[PDB]
């Protein structure tokens, strides 16, 4: 039975930080890399962050580029997001969402560039920027 | 940025076609179209990925090509519950990052 | 020792895939890469320009022939009716995934009806466990003998390949490797 539960949510001032964690079960955490997703209230989707199969490789948004920093725990299966001066435009639904397996290589390099969507998502922790 | 419609319509029974545009480091680059249903009120969910390959759950309403530089989509026969936005994704290597759509909020008459 | 696989004349449609195992030999790995000639290499677990150590005993070489958005169905997870019913390859893998082009070698103008896709199975195939059989599937009604009639479909479907398709439905056969020791 898999599944993303992942919490952090609340209603924050502009200026200081927030952590989403997000837990996984069901499934091997260990091989599968993880992204995290944003939604504006109404609007599209939108693409924030990436951690690699063992935490090498980050590629970060067009956005968030300088303000948001993701880490993961093989031991507890557990991915997080660390979203440092949250401006009053970073409000949204933050969804967790699995990756793929996807870690080739041809002469030897490993890459994350990939095709493969986001198979299984998460719930999604509404945080709120507000004065 | 992939150029998507706002909305579509359909009686049920009809055939529509979800368009979508990207540029040419987009889709043109060489990266695949995959398409999302996103209920209101849920996370969303594969609908179909590598252009073609519907997983498995998804009946075989949903279709799914590529051409070029611009994918598409289109269901037939459908049906009361297909009520849900449907968005894109692919890859840009001049942003180094994962695009989005921009949604189609497909409505049935 | 796989001057034998990768360059076969007929190679075998993906419900009744040729596993072929090479043993008791001096495994070359170096003309597998070093070659453009290939349109997808990803290999999983072990990696290229790293694979002498001592995997001489069952090297495996799965080949088939598949649609080429369905190159996509041959990785770890990623489930369709391709890694269904199929050919499902598991989670744990440690092999490498080659696929190149064959447009020119598997295109009829008419269409190849000898190469298959199995599309109704009762359940979702086990990784490396092959079925051949042709069974009226019986999707919905109460179960005959088989008479191909209404609600009666036949377990096999045809590619039907032409040389004029588009690239996401041009003939990809796909050559898949798999180690393990004792
Ligand atoms: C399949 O056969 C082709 C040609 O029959 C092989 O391609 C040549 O392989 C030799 C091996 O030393 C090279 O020197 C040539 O440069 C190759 N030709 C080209 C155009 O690249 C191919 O290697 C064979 N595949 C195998 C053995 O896996």
């Amino acid at each position: 039975q898999v599944q993303l539960v992942e919490s952090g949510g609340g209603v924050v001032q502009p200026g200081r930080s927030l952590r989403l964690s997000c837990a996984a079960s069901g499934f091997t955490f260990s091989s599968i890399a993880m992204h995290w997703v944003r939604q504006a209230p109404g609007k599209g989707l939108e693409w924030v962050a990436v951690m690699s199969f063992d935490g090498s490789i980050k590629y970060y948004g067009d956005s968030v580029k300088g303000r948001f920093t993701i880490s993961r725990d093989n031991s507890k299966s557990t991915l997080y997001l660390q979203m440092n001066s949250l401006r009053a435009e970073d409000t949204a639904v933050y969804y967790c969402a699995r990756g793929v397996q996807g870690y080739y290589d041809r002469s030897g390099y490993y890459n994350l560039d990939y095709n493969y969507g986001m198979d299984v998502w998460g719930q999604g922790t509404t945080v709120t920027v507000s004065s | 940025v992939l150029t998507q419609p706002p909305s579509v319509s359909g009686a049920p029974g009809q055939r529509v076609t979800i368009s979508c545009t990207g540029s040419s480091s987009n889709i043109g680059a060489g990266y695949d179209v995959h398409w999302y249903q996103q209920l209101p009120g849920t996370a969303p969910k594969l609908l179909i990925y590598g252009n073609s390959n519907r997983p498995s759950g998804v009946p075989d309403r949903f279709s799914g090509s590529k051409s070029g530089t611009s994918a598409s989509l289109a269901i037939t026969g459908l049906q009361a519950e297909d009520e849900a936005d449907y968005y894109c994704q692919s890859y840009d290597s001049s942003l180094s990052g994962w695009v989005f759509g921009g949604g189609t909020k497909l409505t049935v008459l | 020792p796989f001057g034998e696989v990768f360059n076969a004349t007929r190679f075998a449609s993906v419900y009744a895939w040729n596993r072929k195992r090479i043993s008791n030999c001096v495994a070359d790995y170096s003309v597998l890469y070093n070659s453009a000639s290939f349109s997808t290499f990803k290999c999983y677990g072990v990696s290229p320009t790293k694979l002498n150590d001592l995997c001489f005993t069952n090297v495996y070489a799965d080949s088939f022939v598949i649609r080429g958005d369905e190159v996509r169905q041959i990785a770890p997870g990623q489930t369709g009716k391709i890694a269904d019913y199929n050919y499902k390859l598991p989670d744990d893998f440690t092999g490498c995934v080659i696929a190149w082009n064959s447009n020119n070698l598997d295109s009829k103008v008419g269409g190849n009806h000898n190469y298959l896709y199995r599309l109704f199975r009762k359940s979702n195939l086990k990784p490396f466990e092959r079925d051949i059989s042709t069974e009226i599937y019986q999707a919905g009604s109460t179960p005959c003998n088989g008479v191909k009639g209404f609600n009666c479909y036949f377990p096999l479907q045809s590619y039907g390949f032409q040389p004029t398709y588009g690239v996401g439905y041009q003939p990809y056969r796909v050559v898949v490797l798999s180690f393990e020791l004792l």
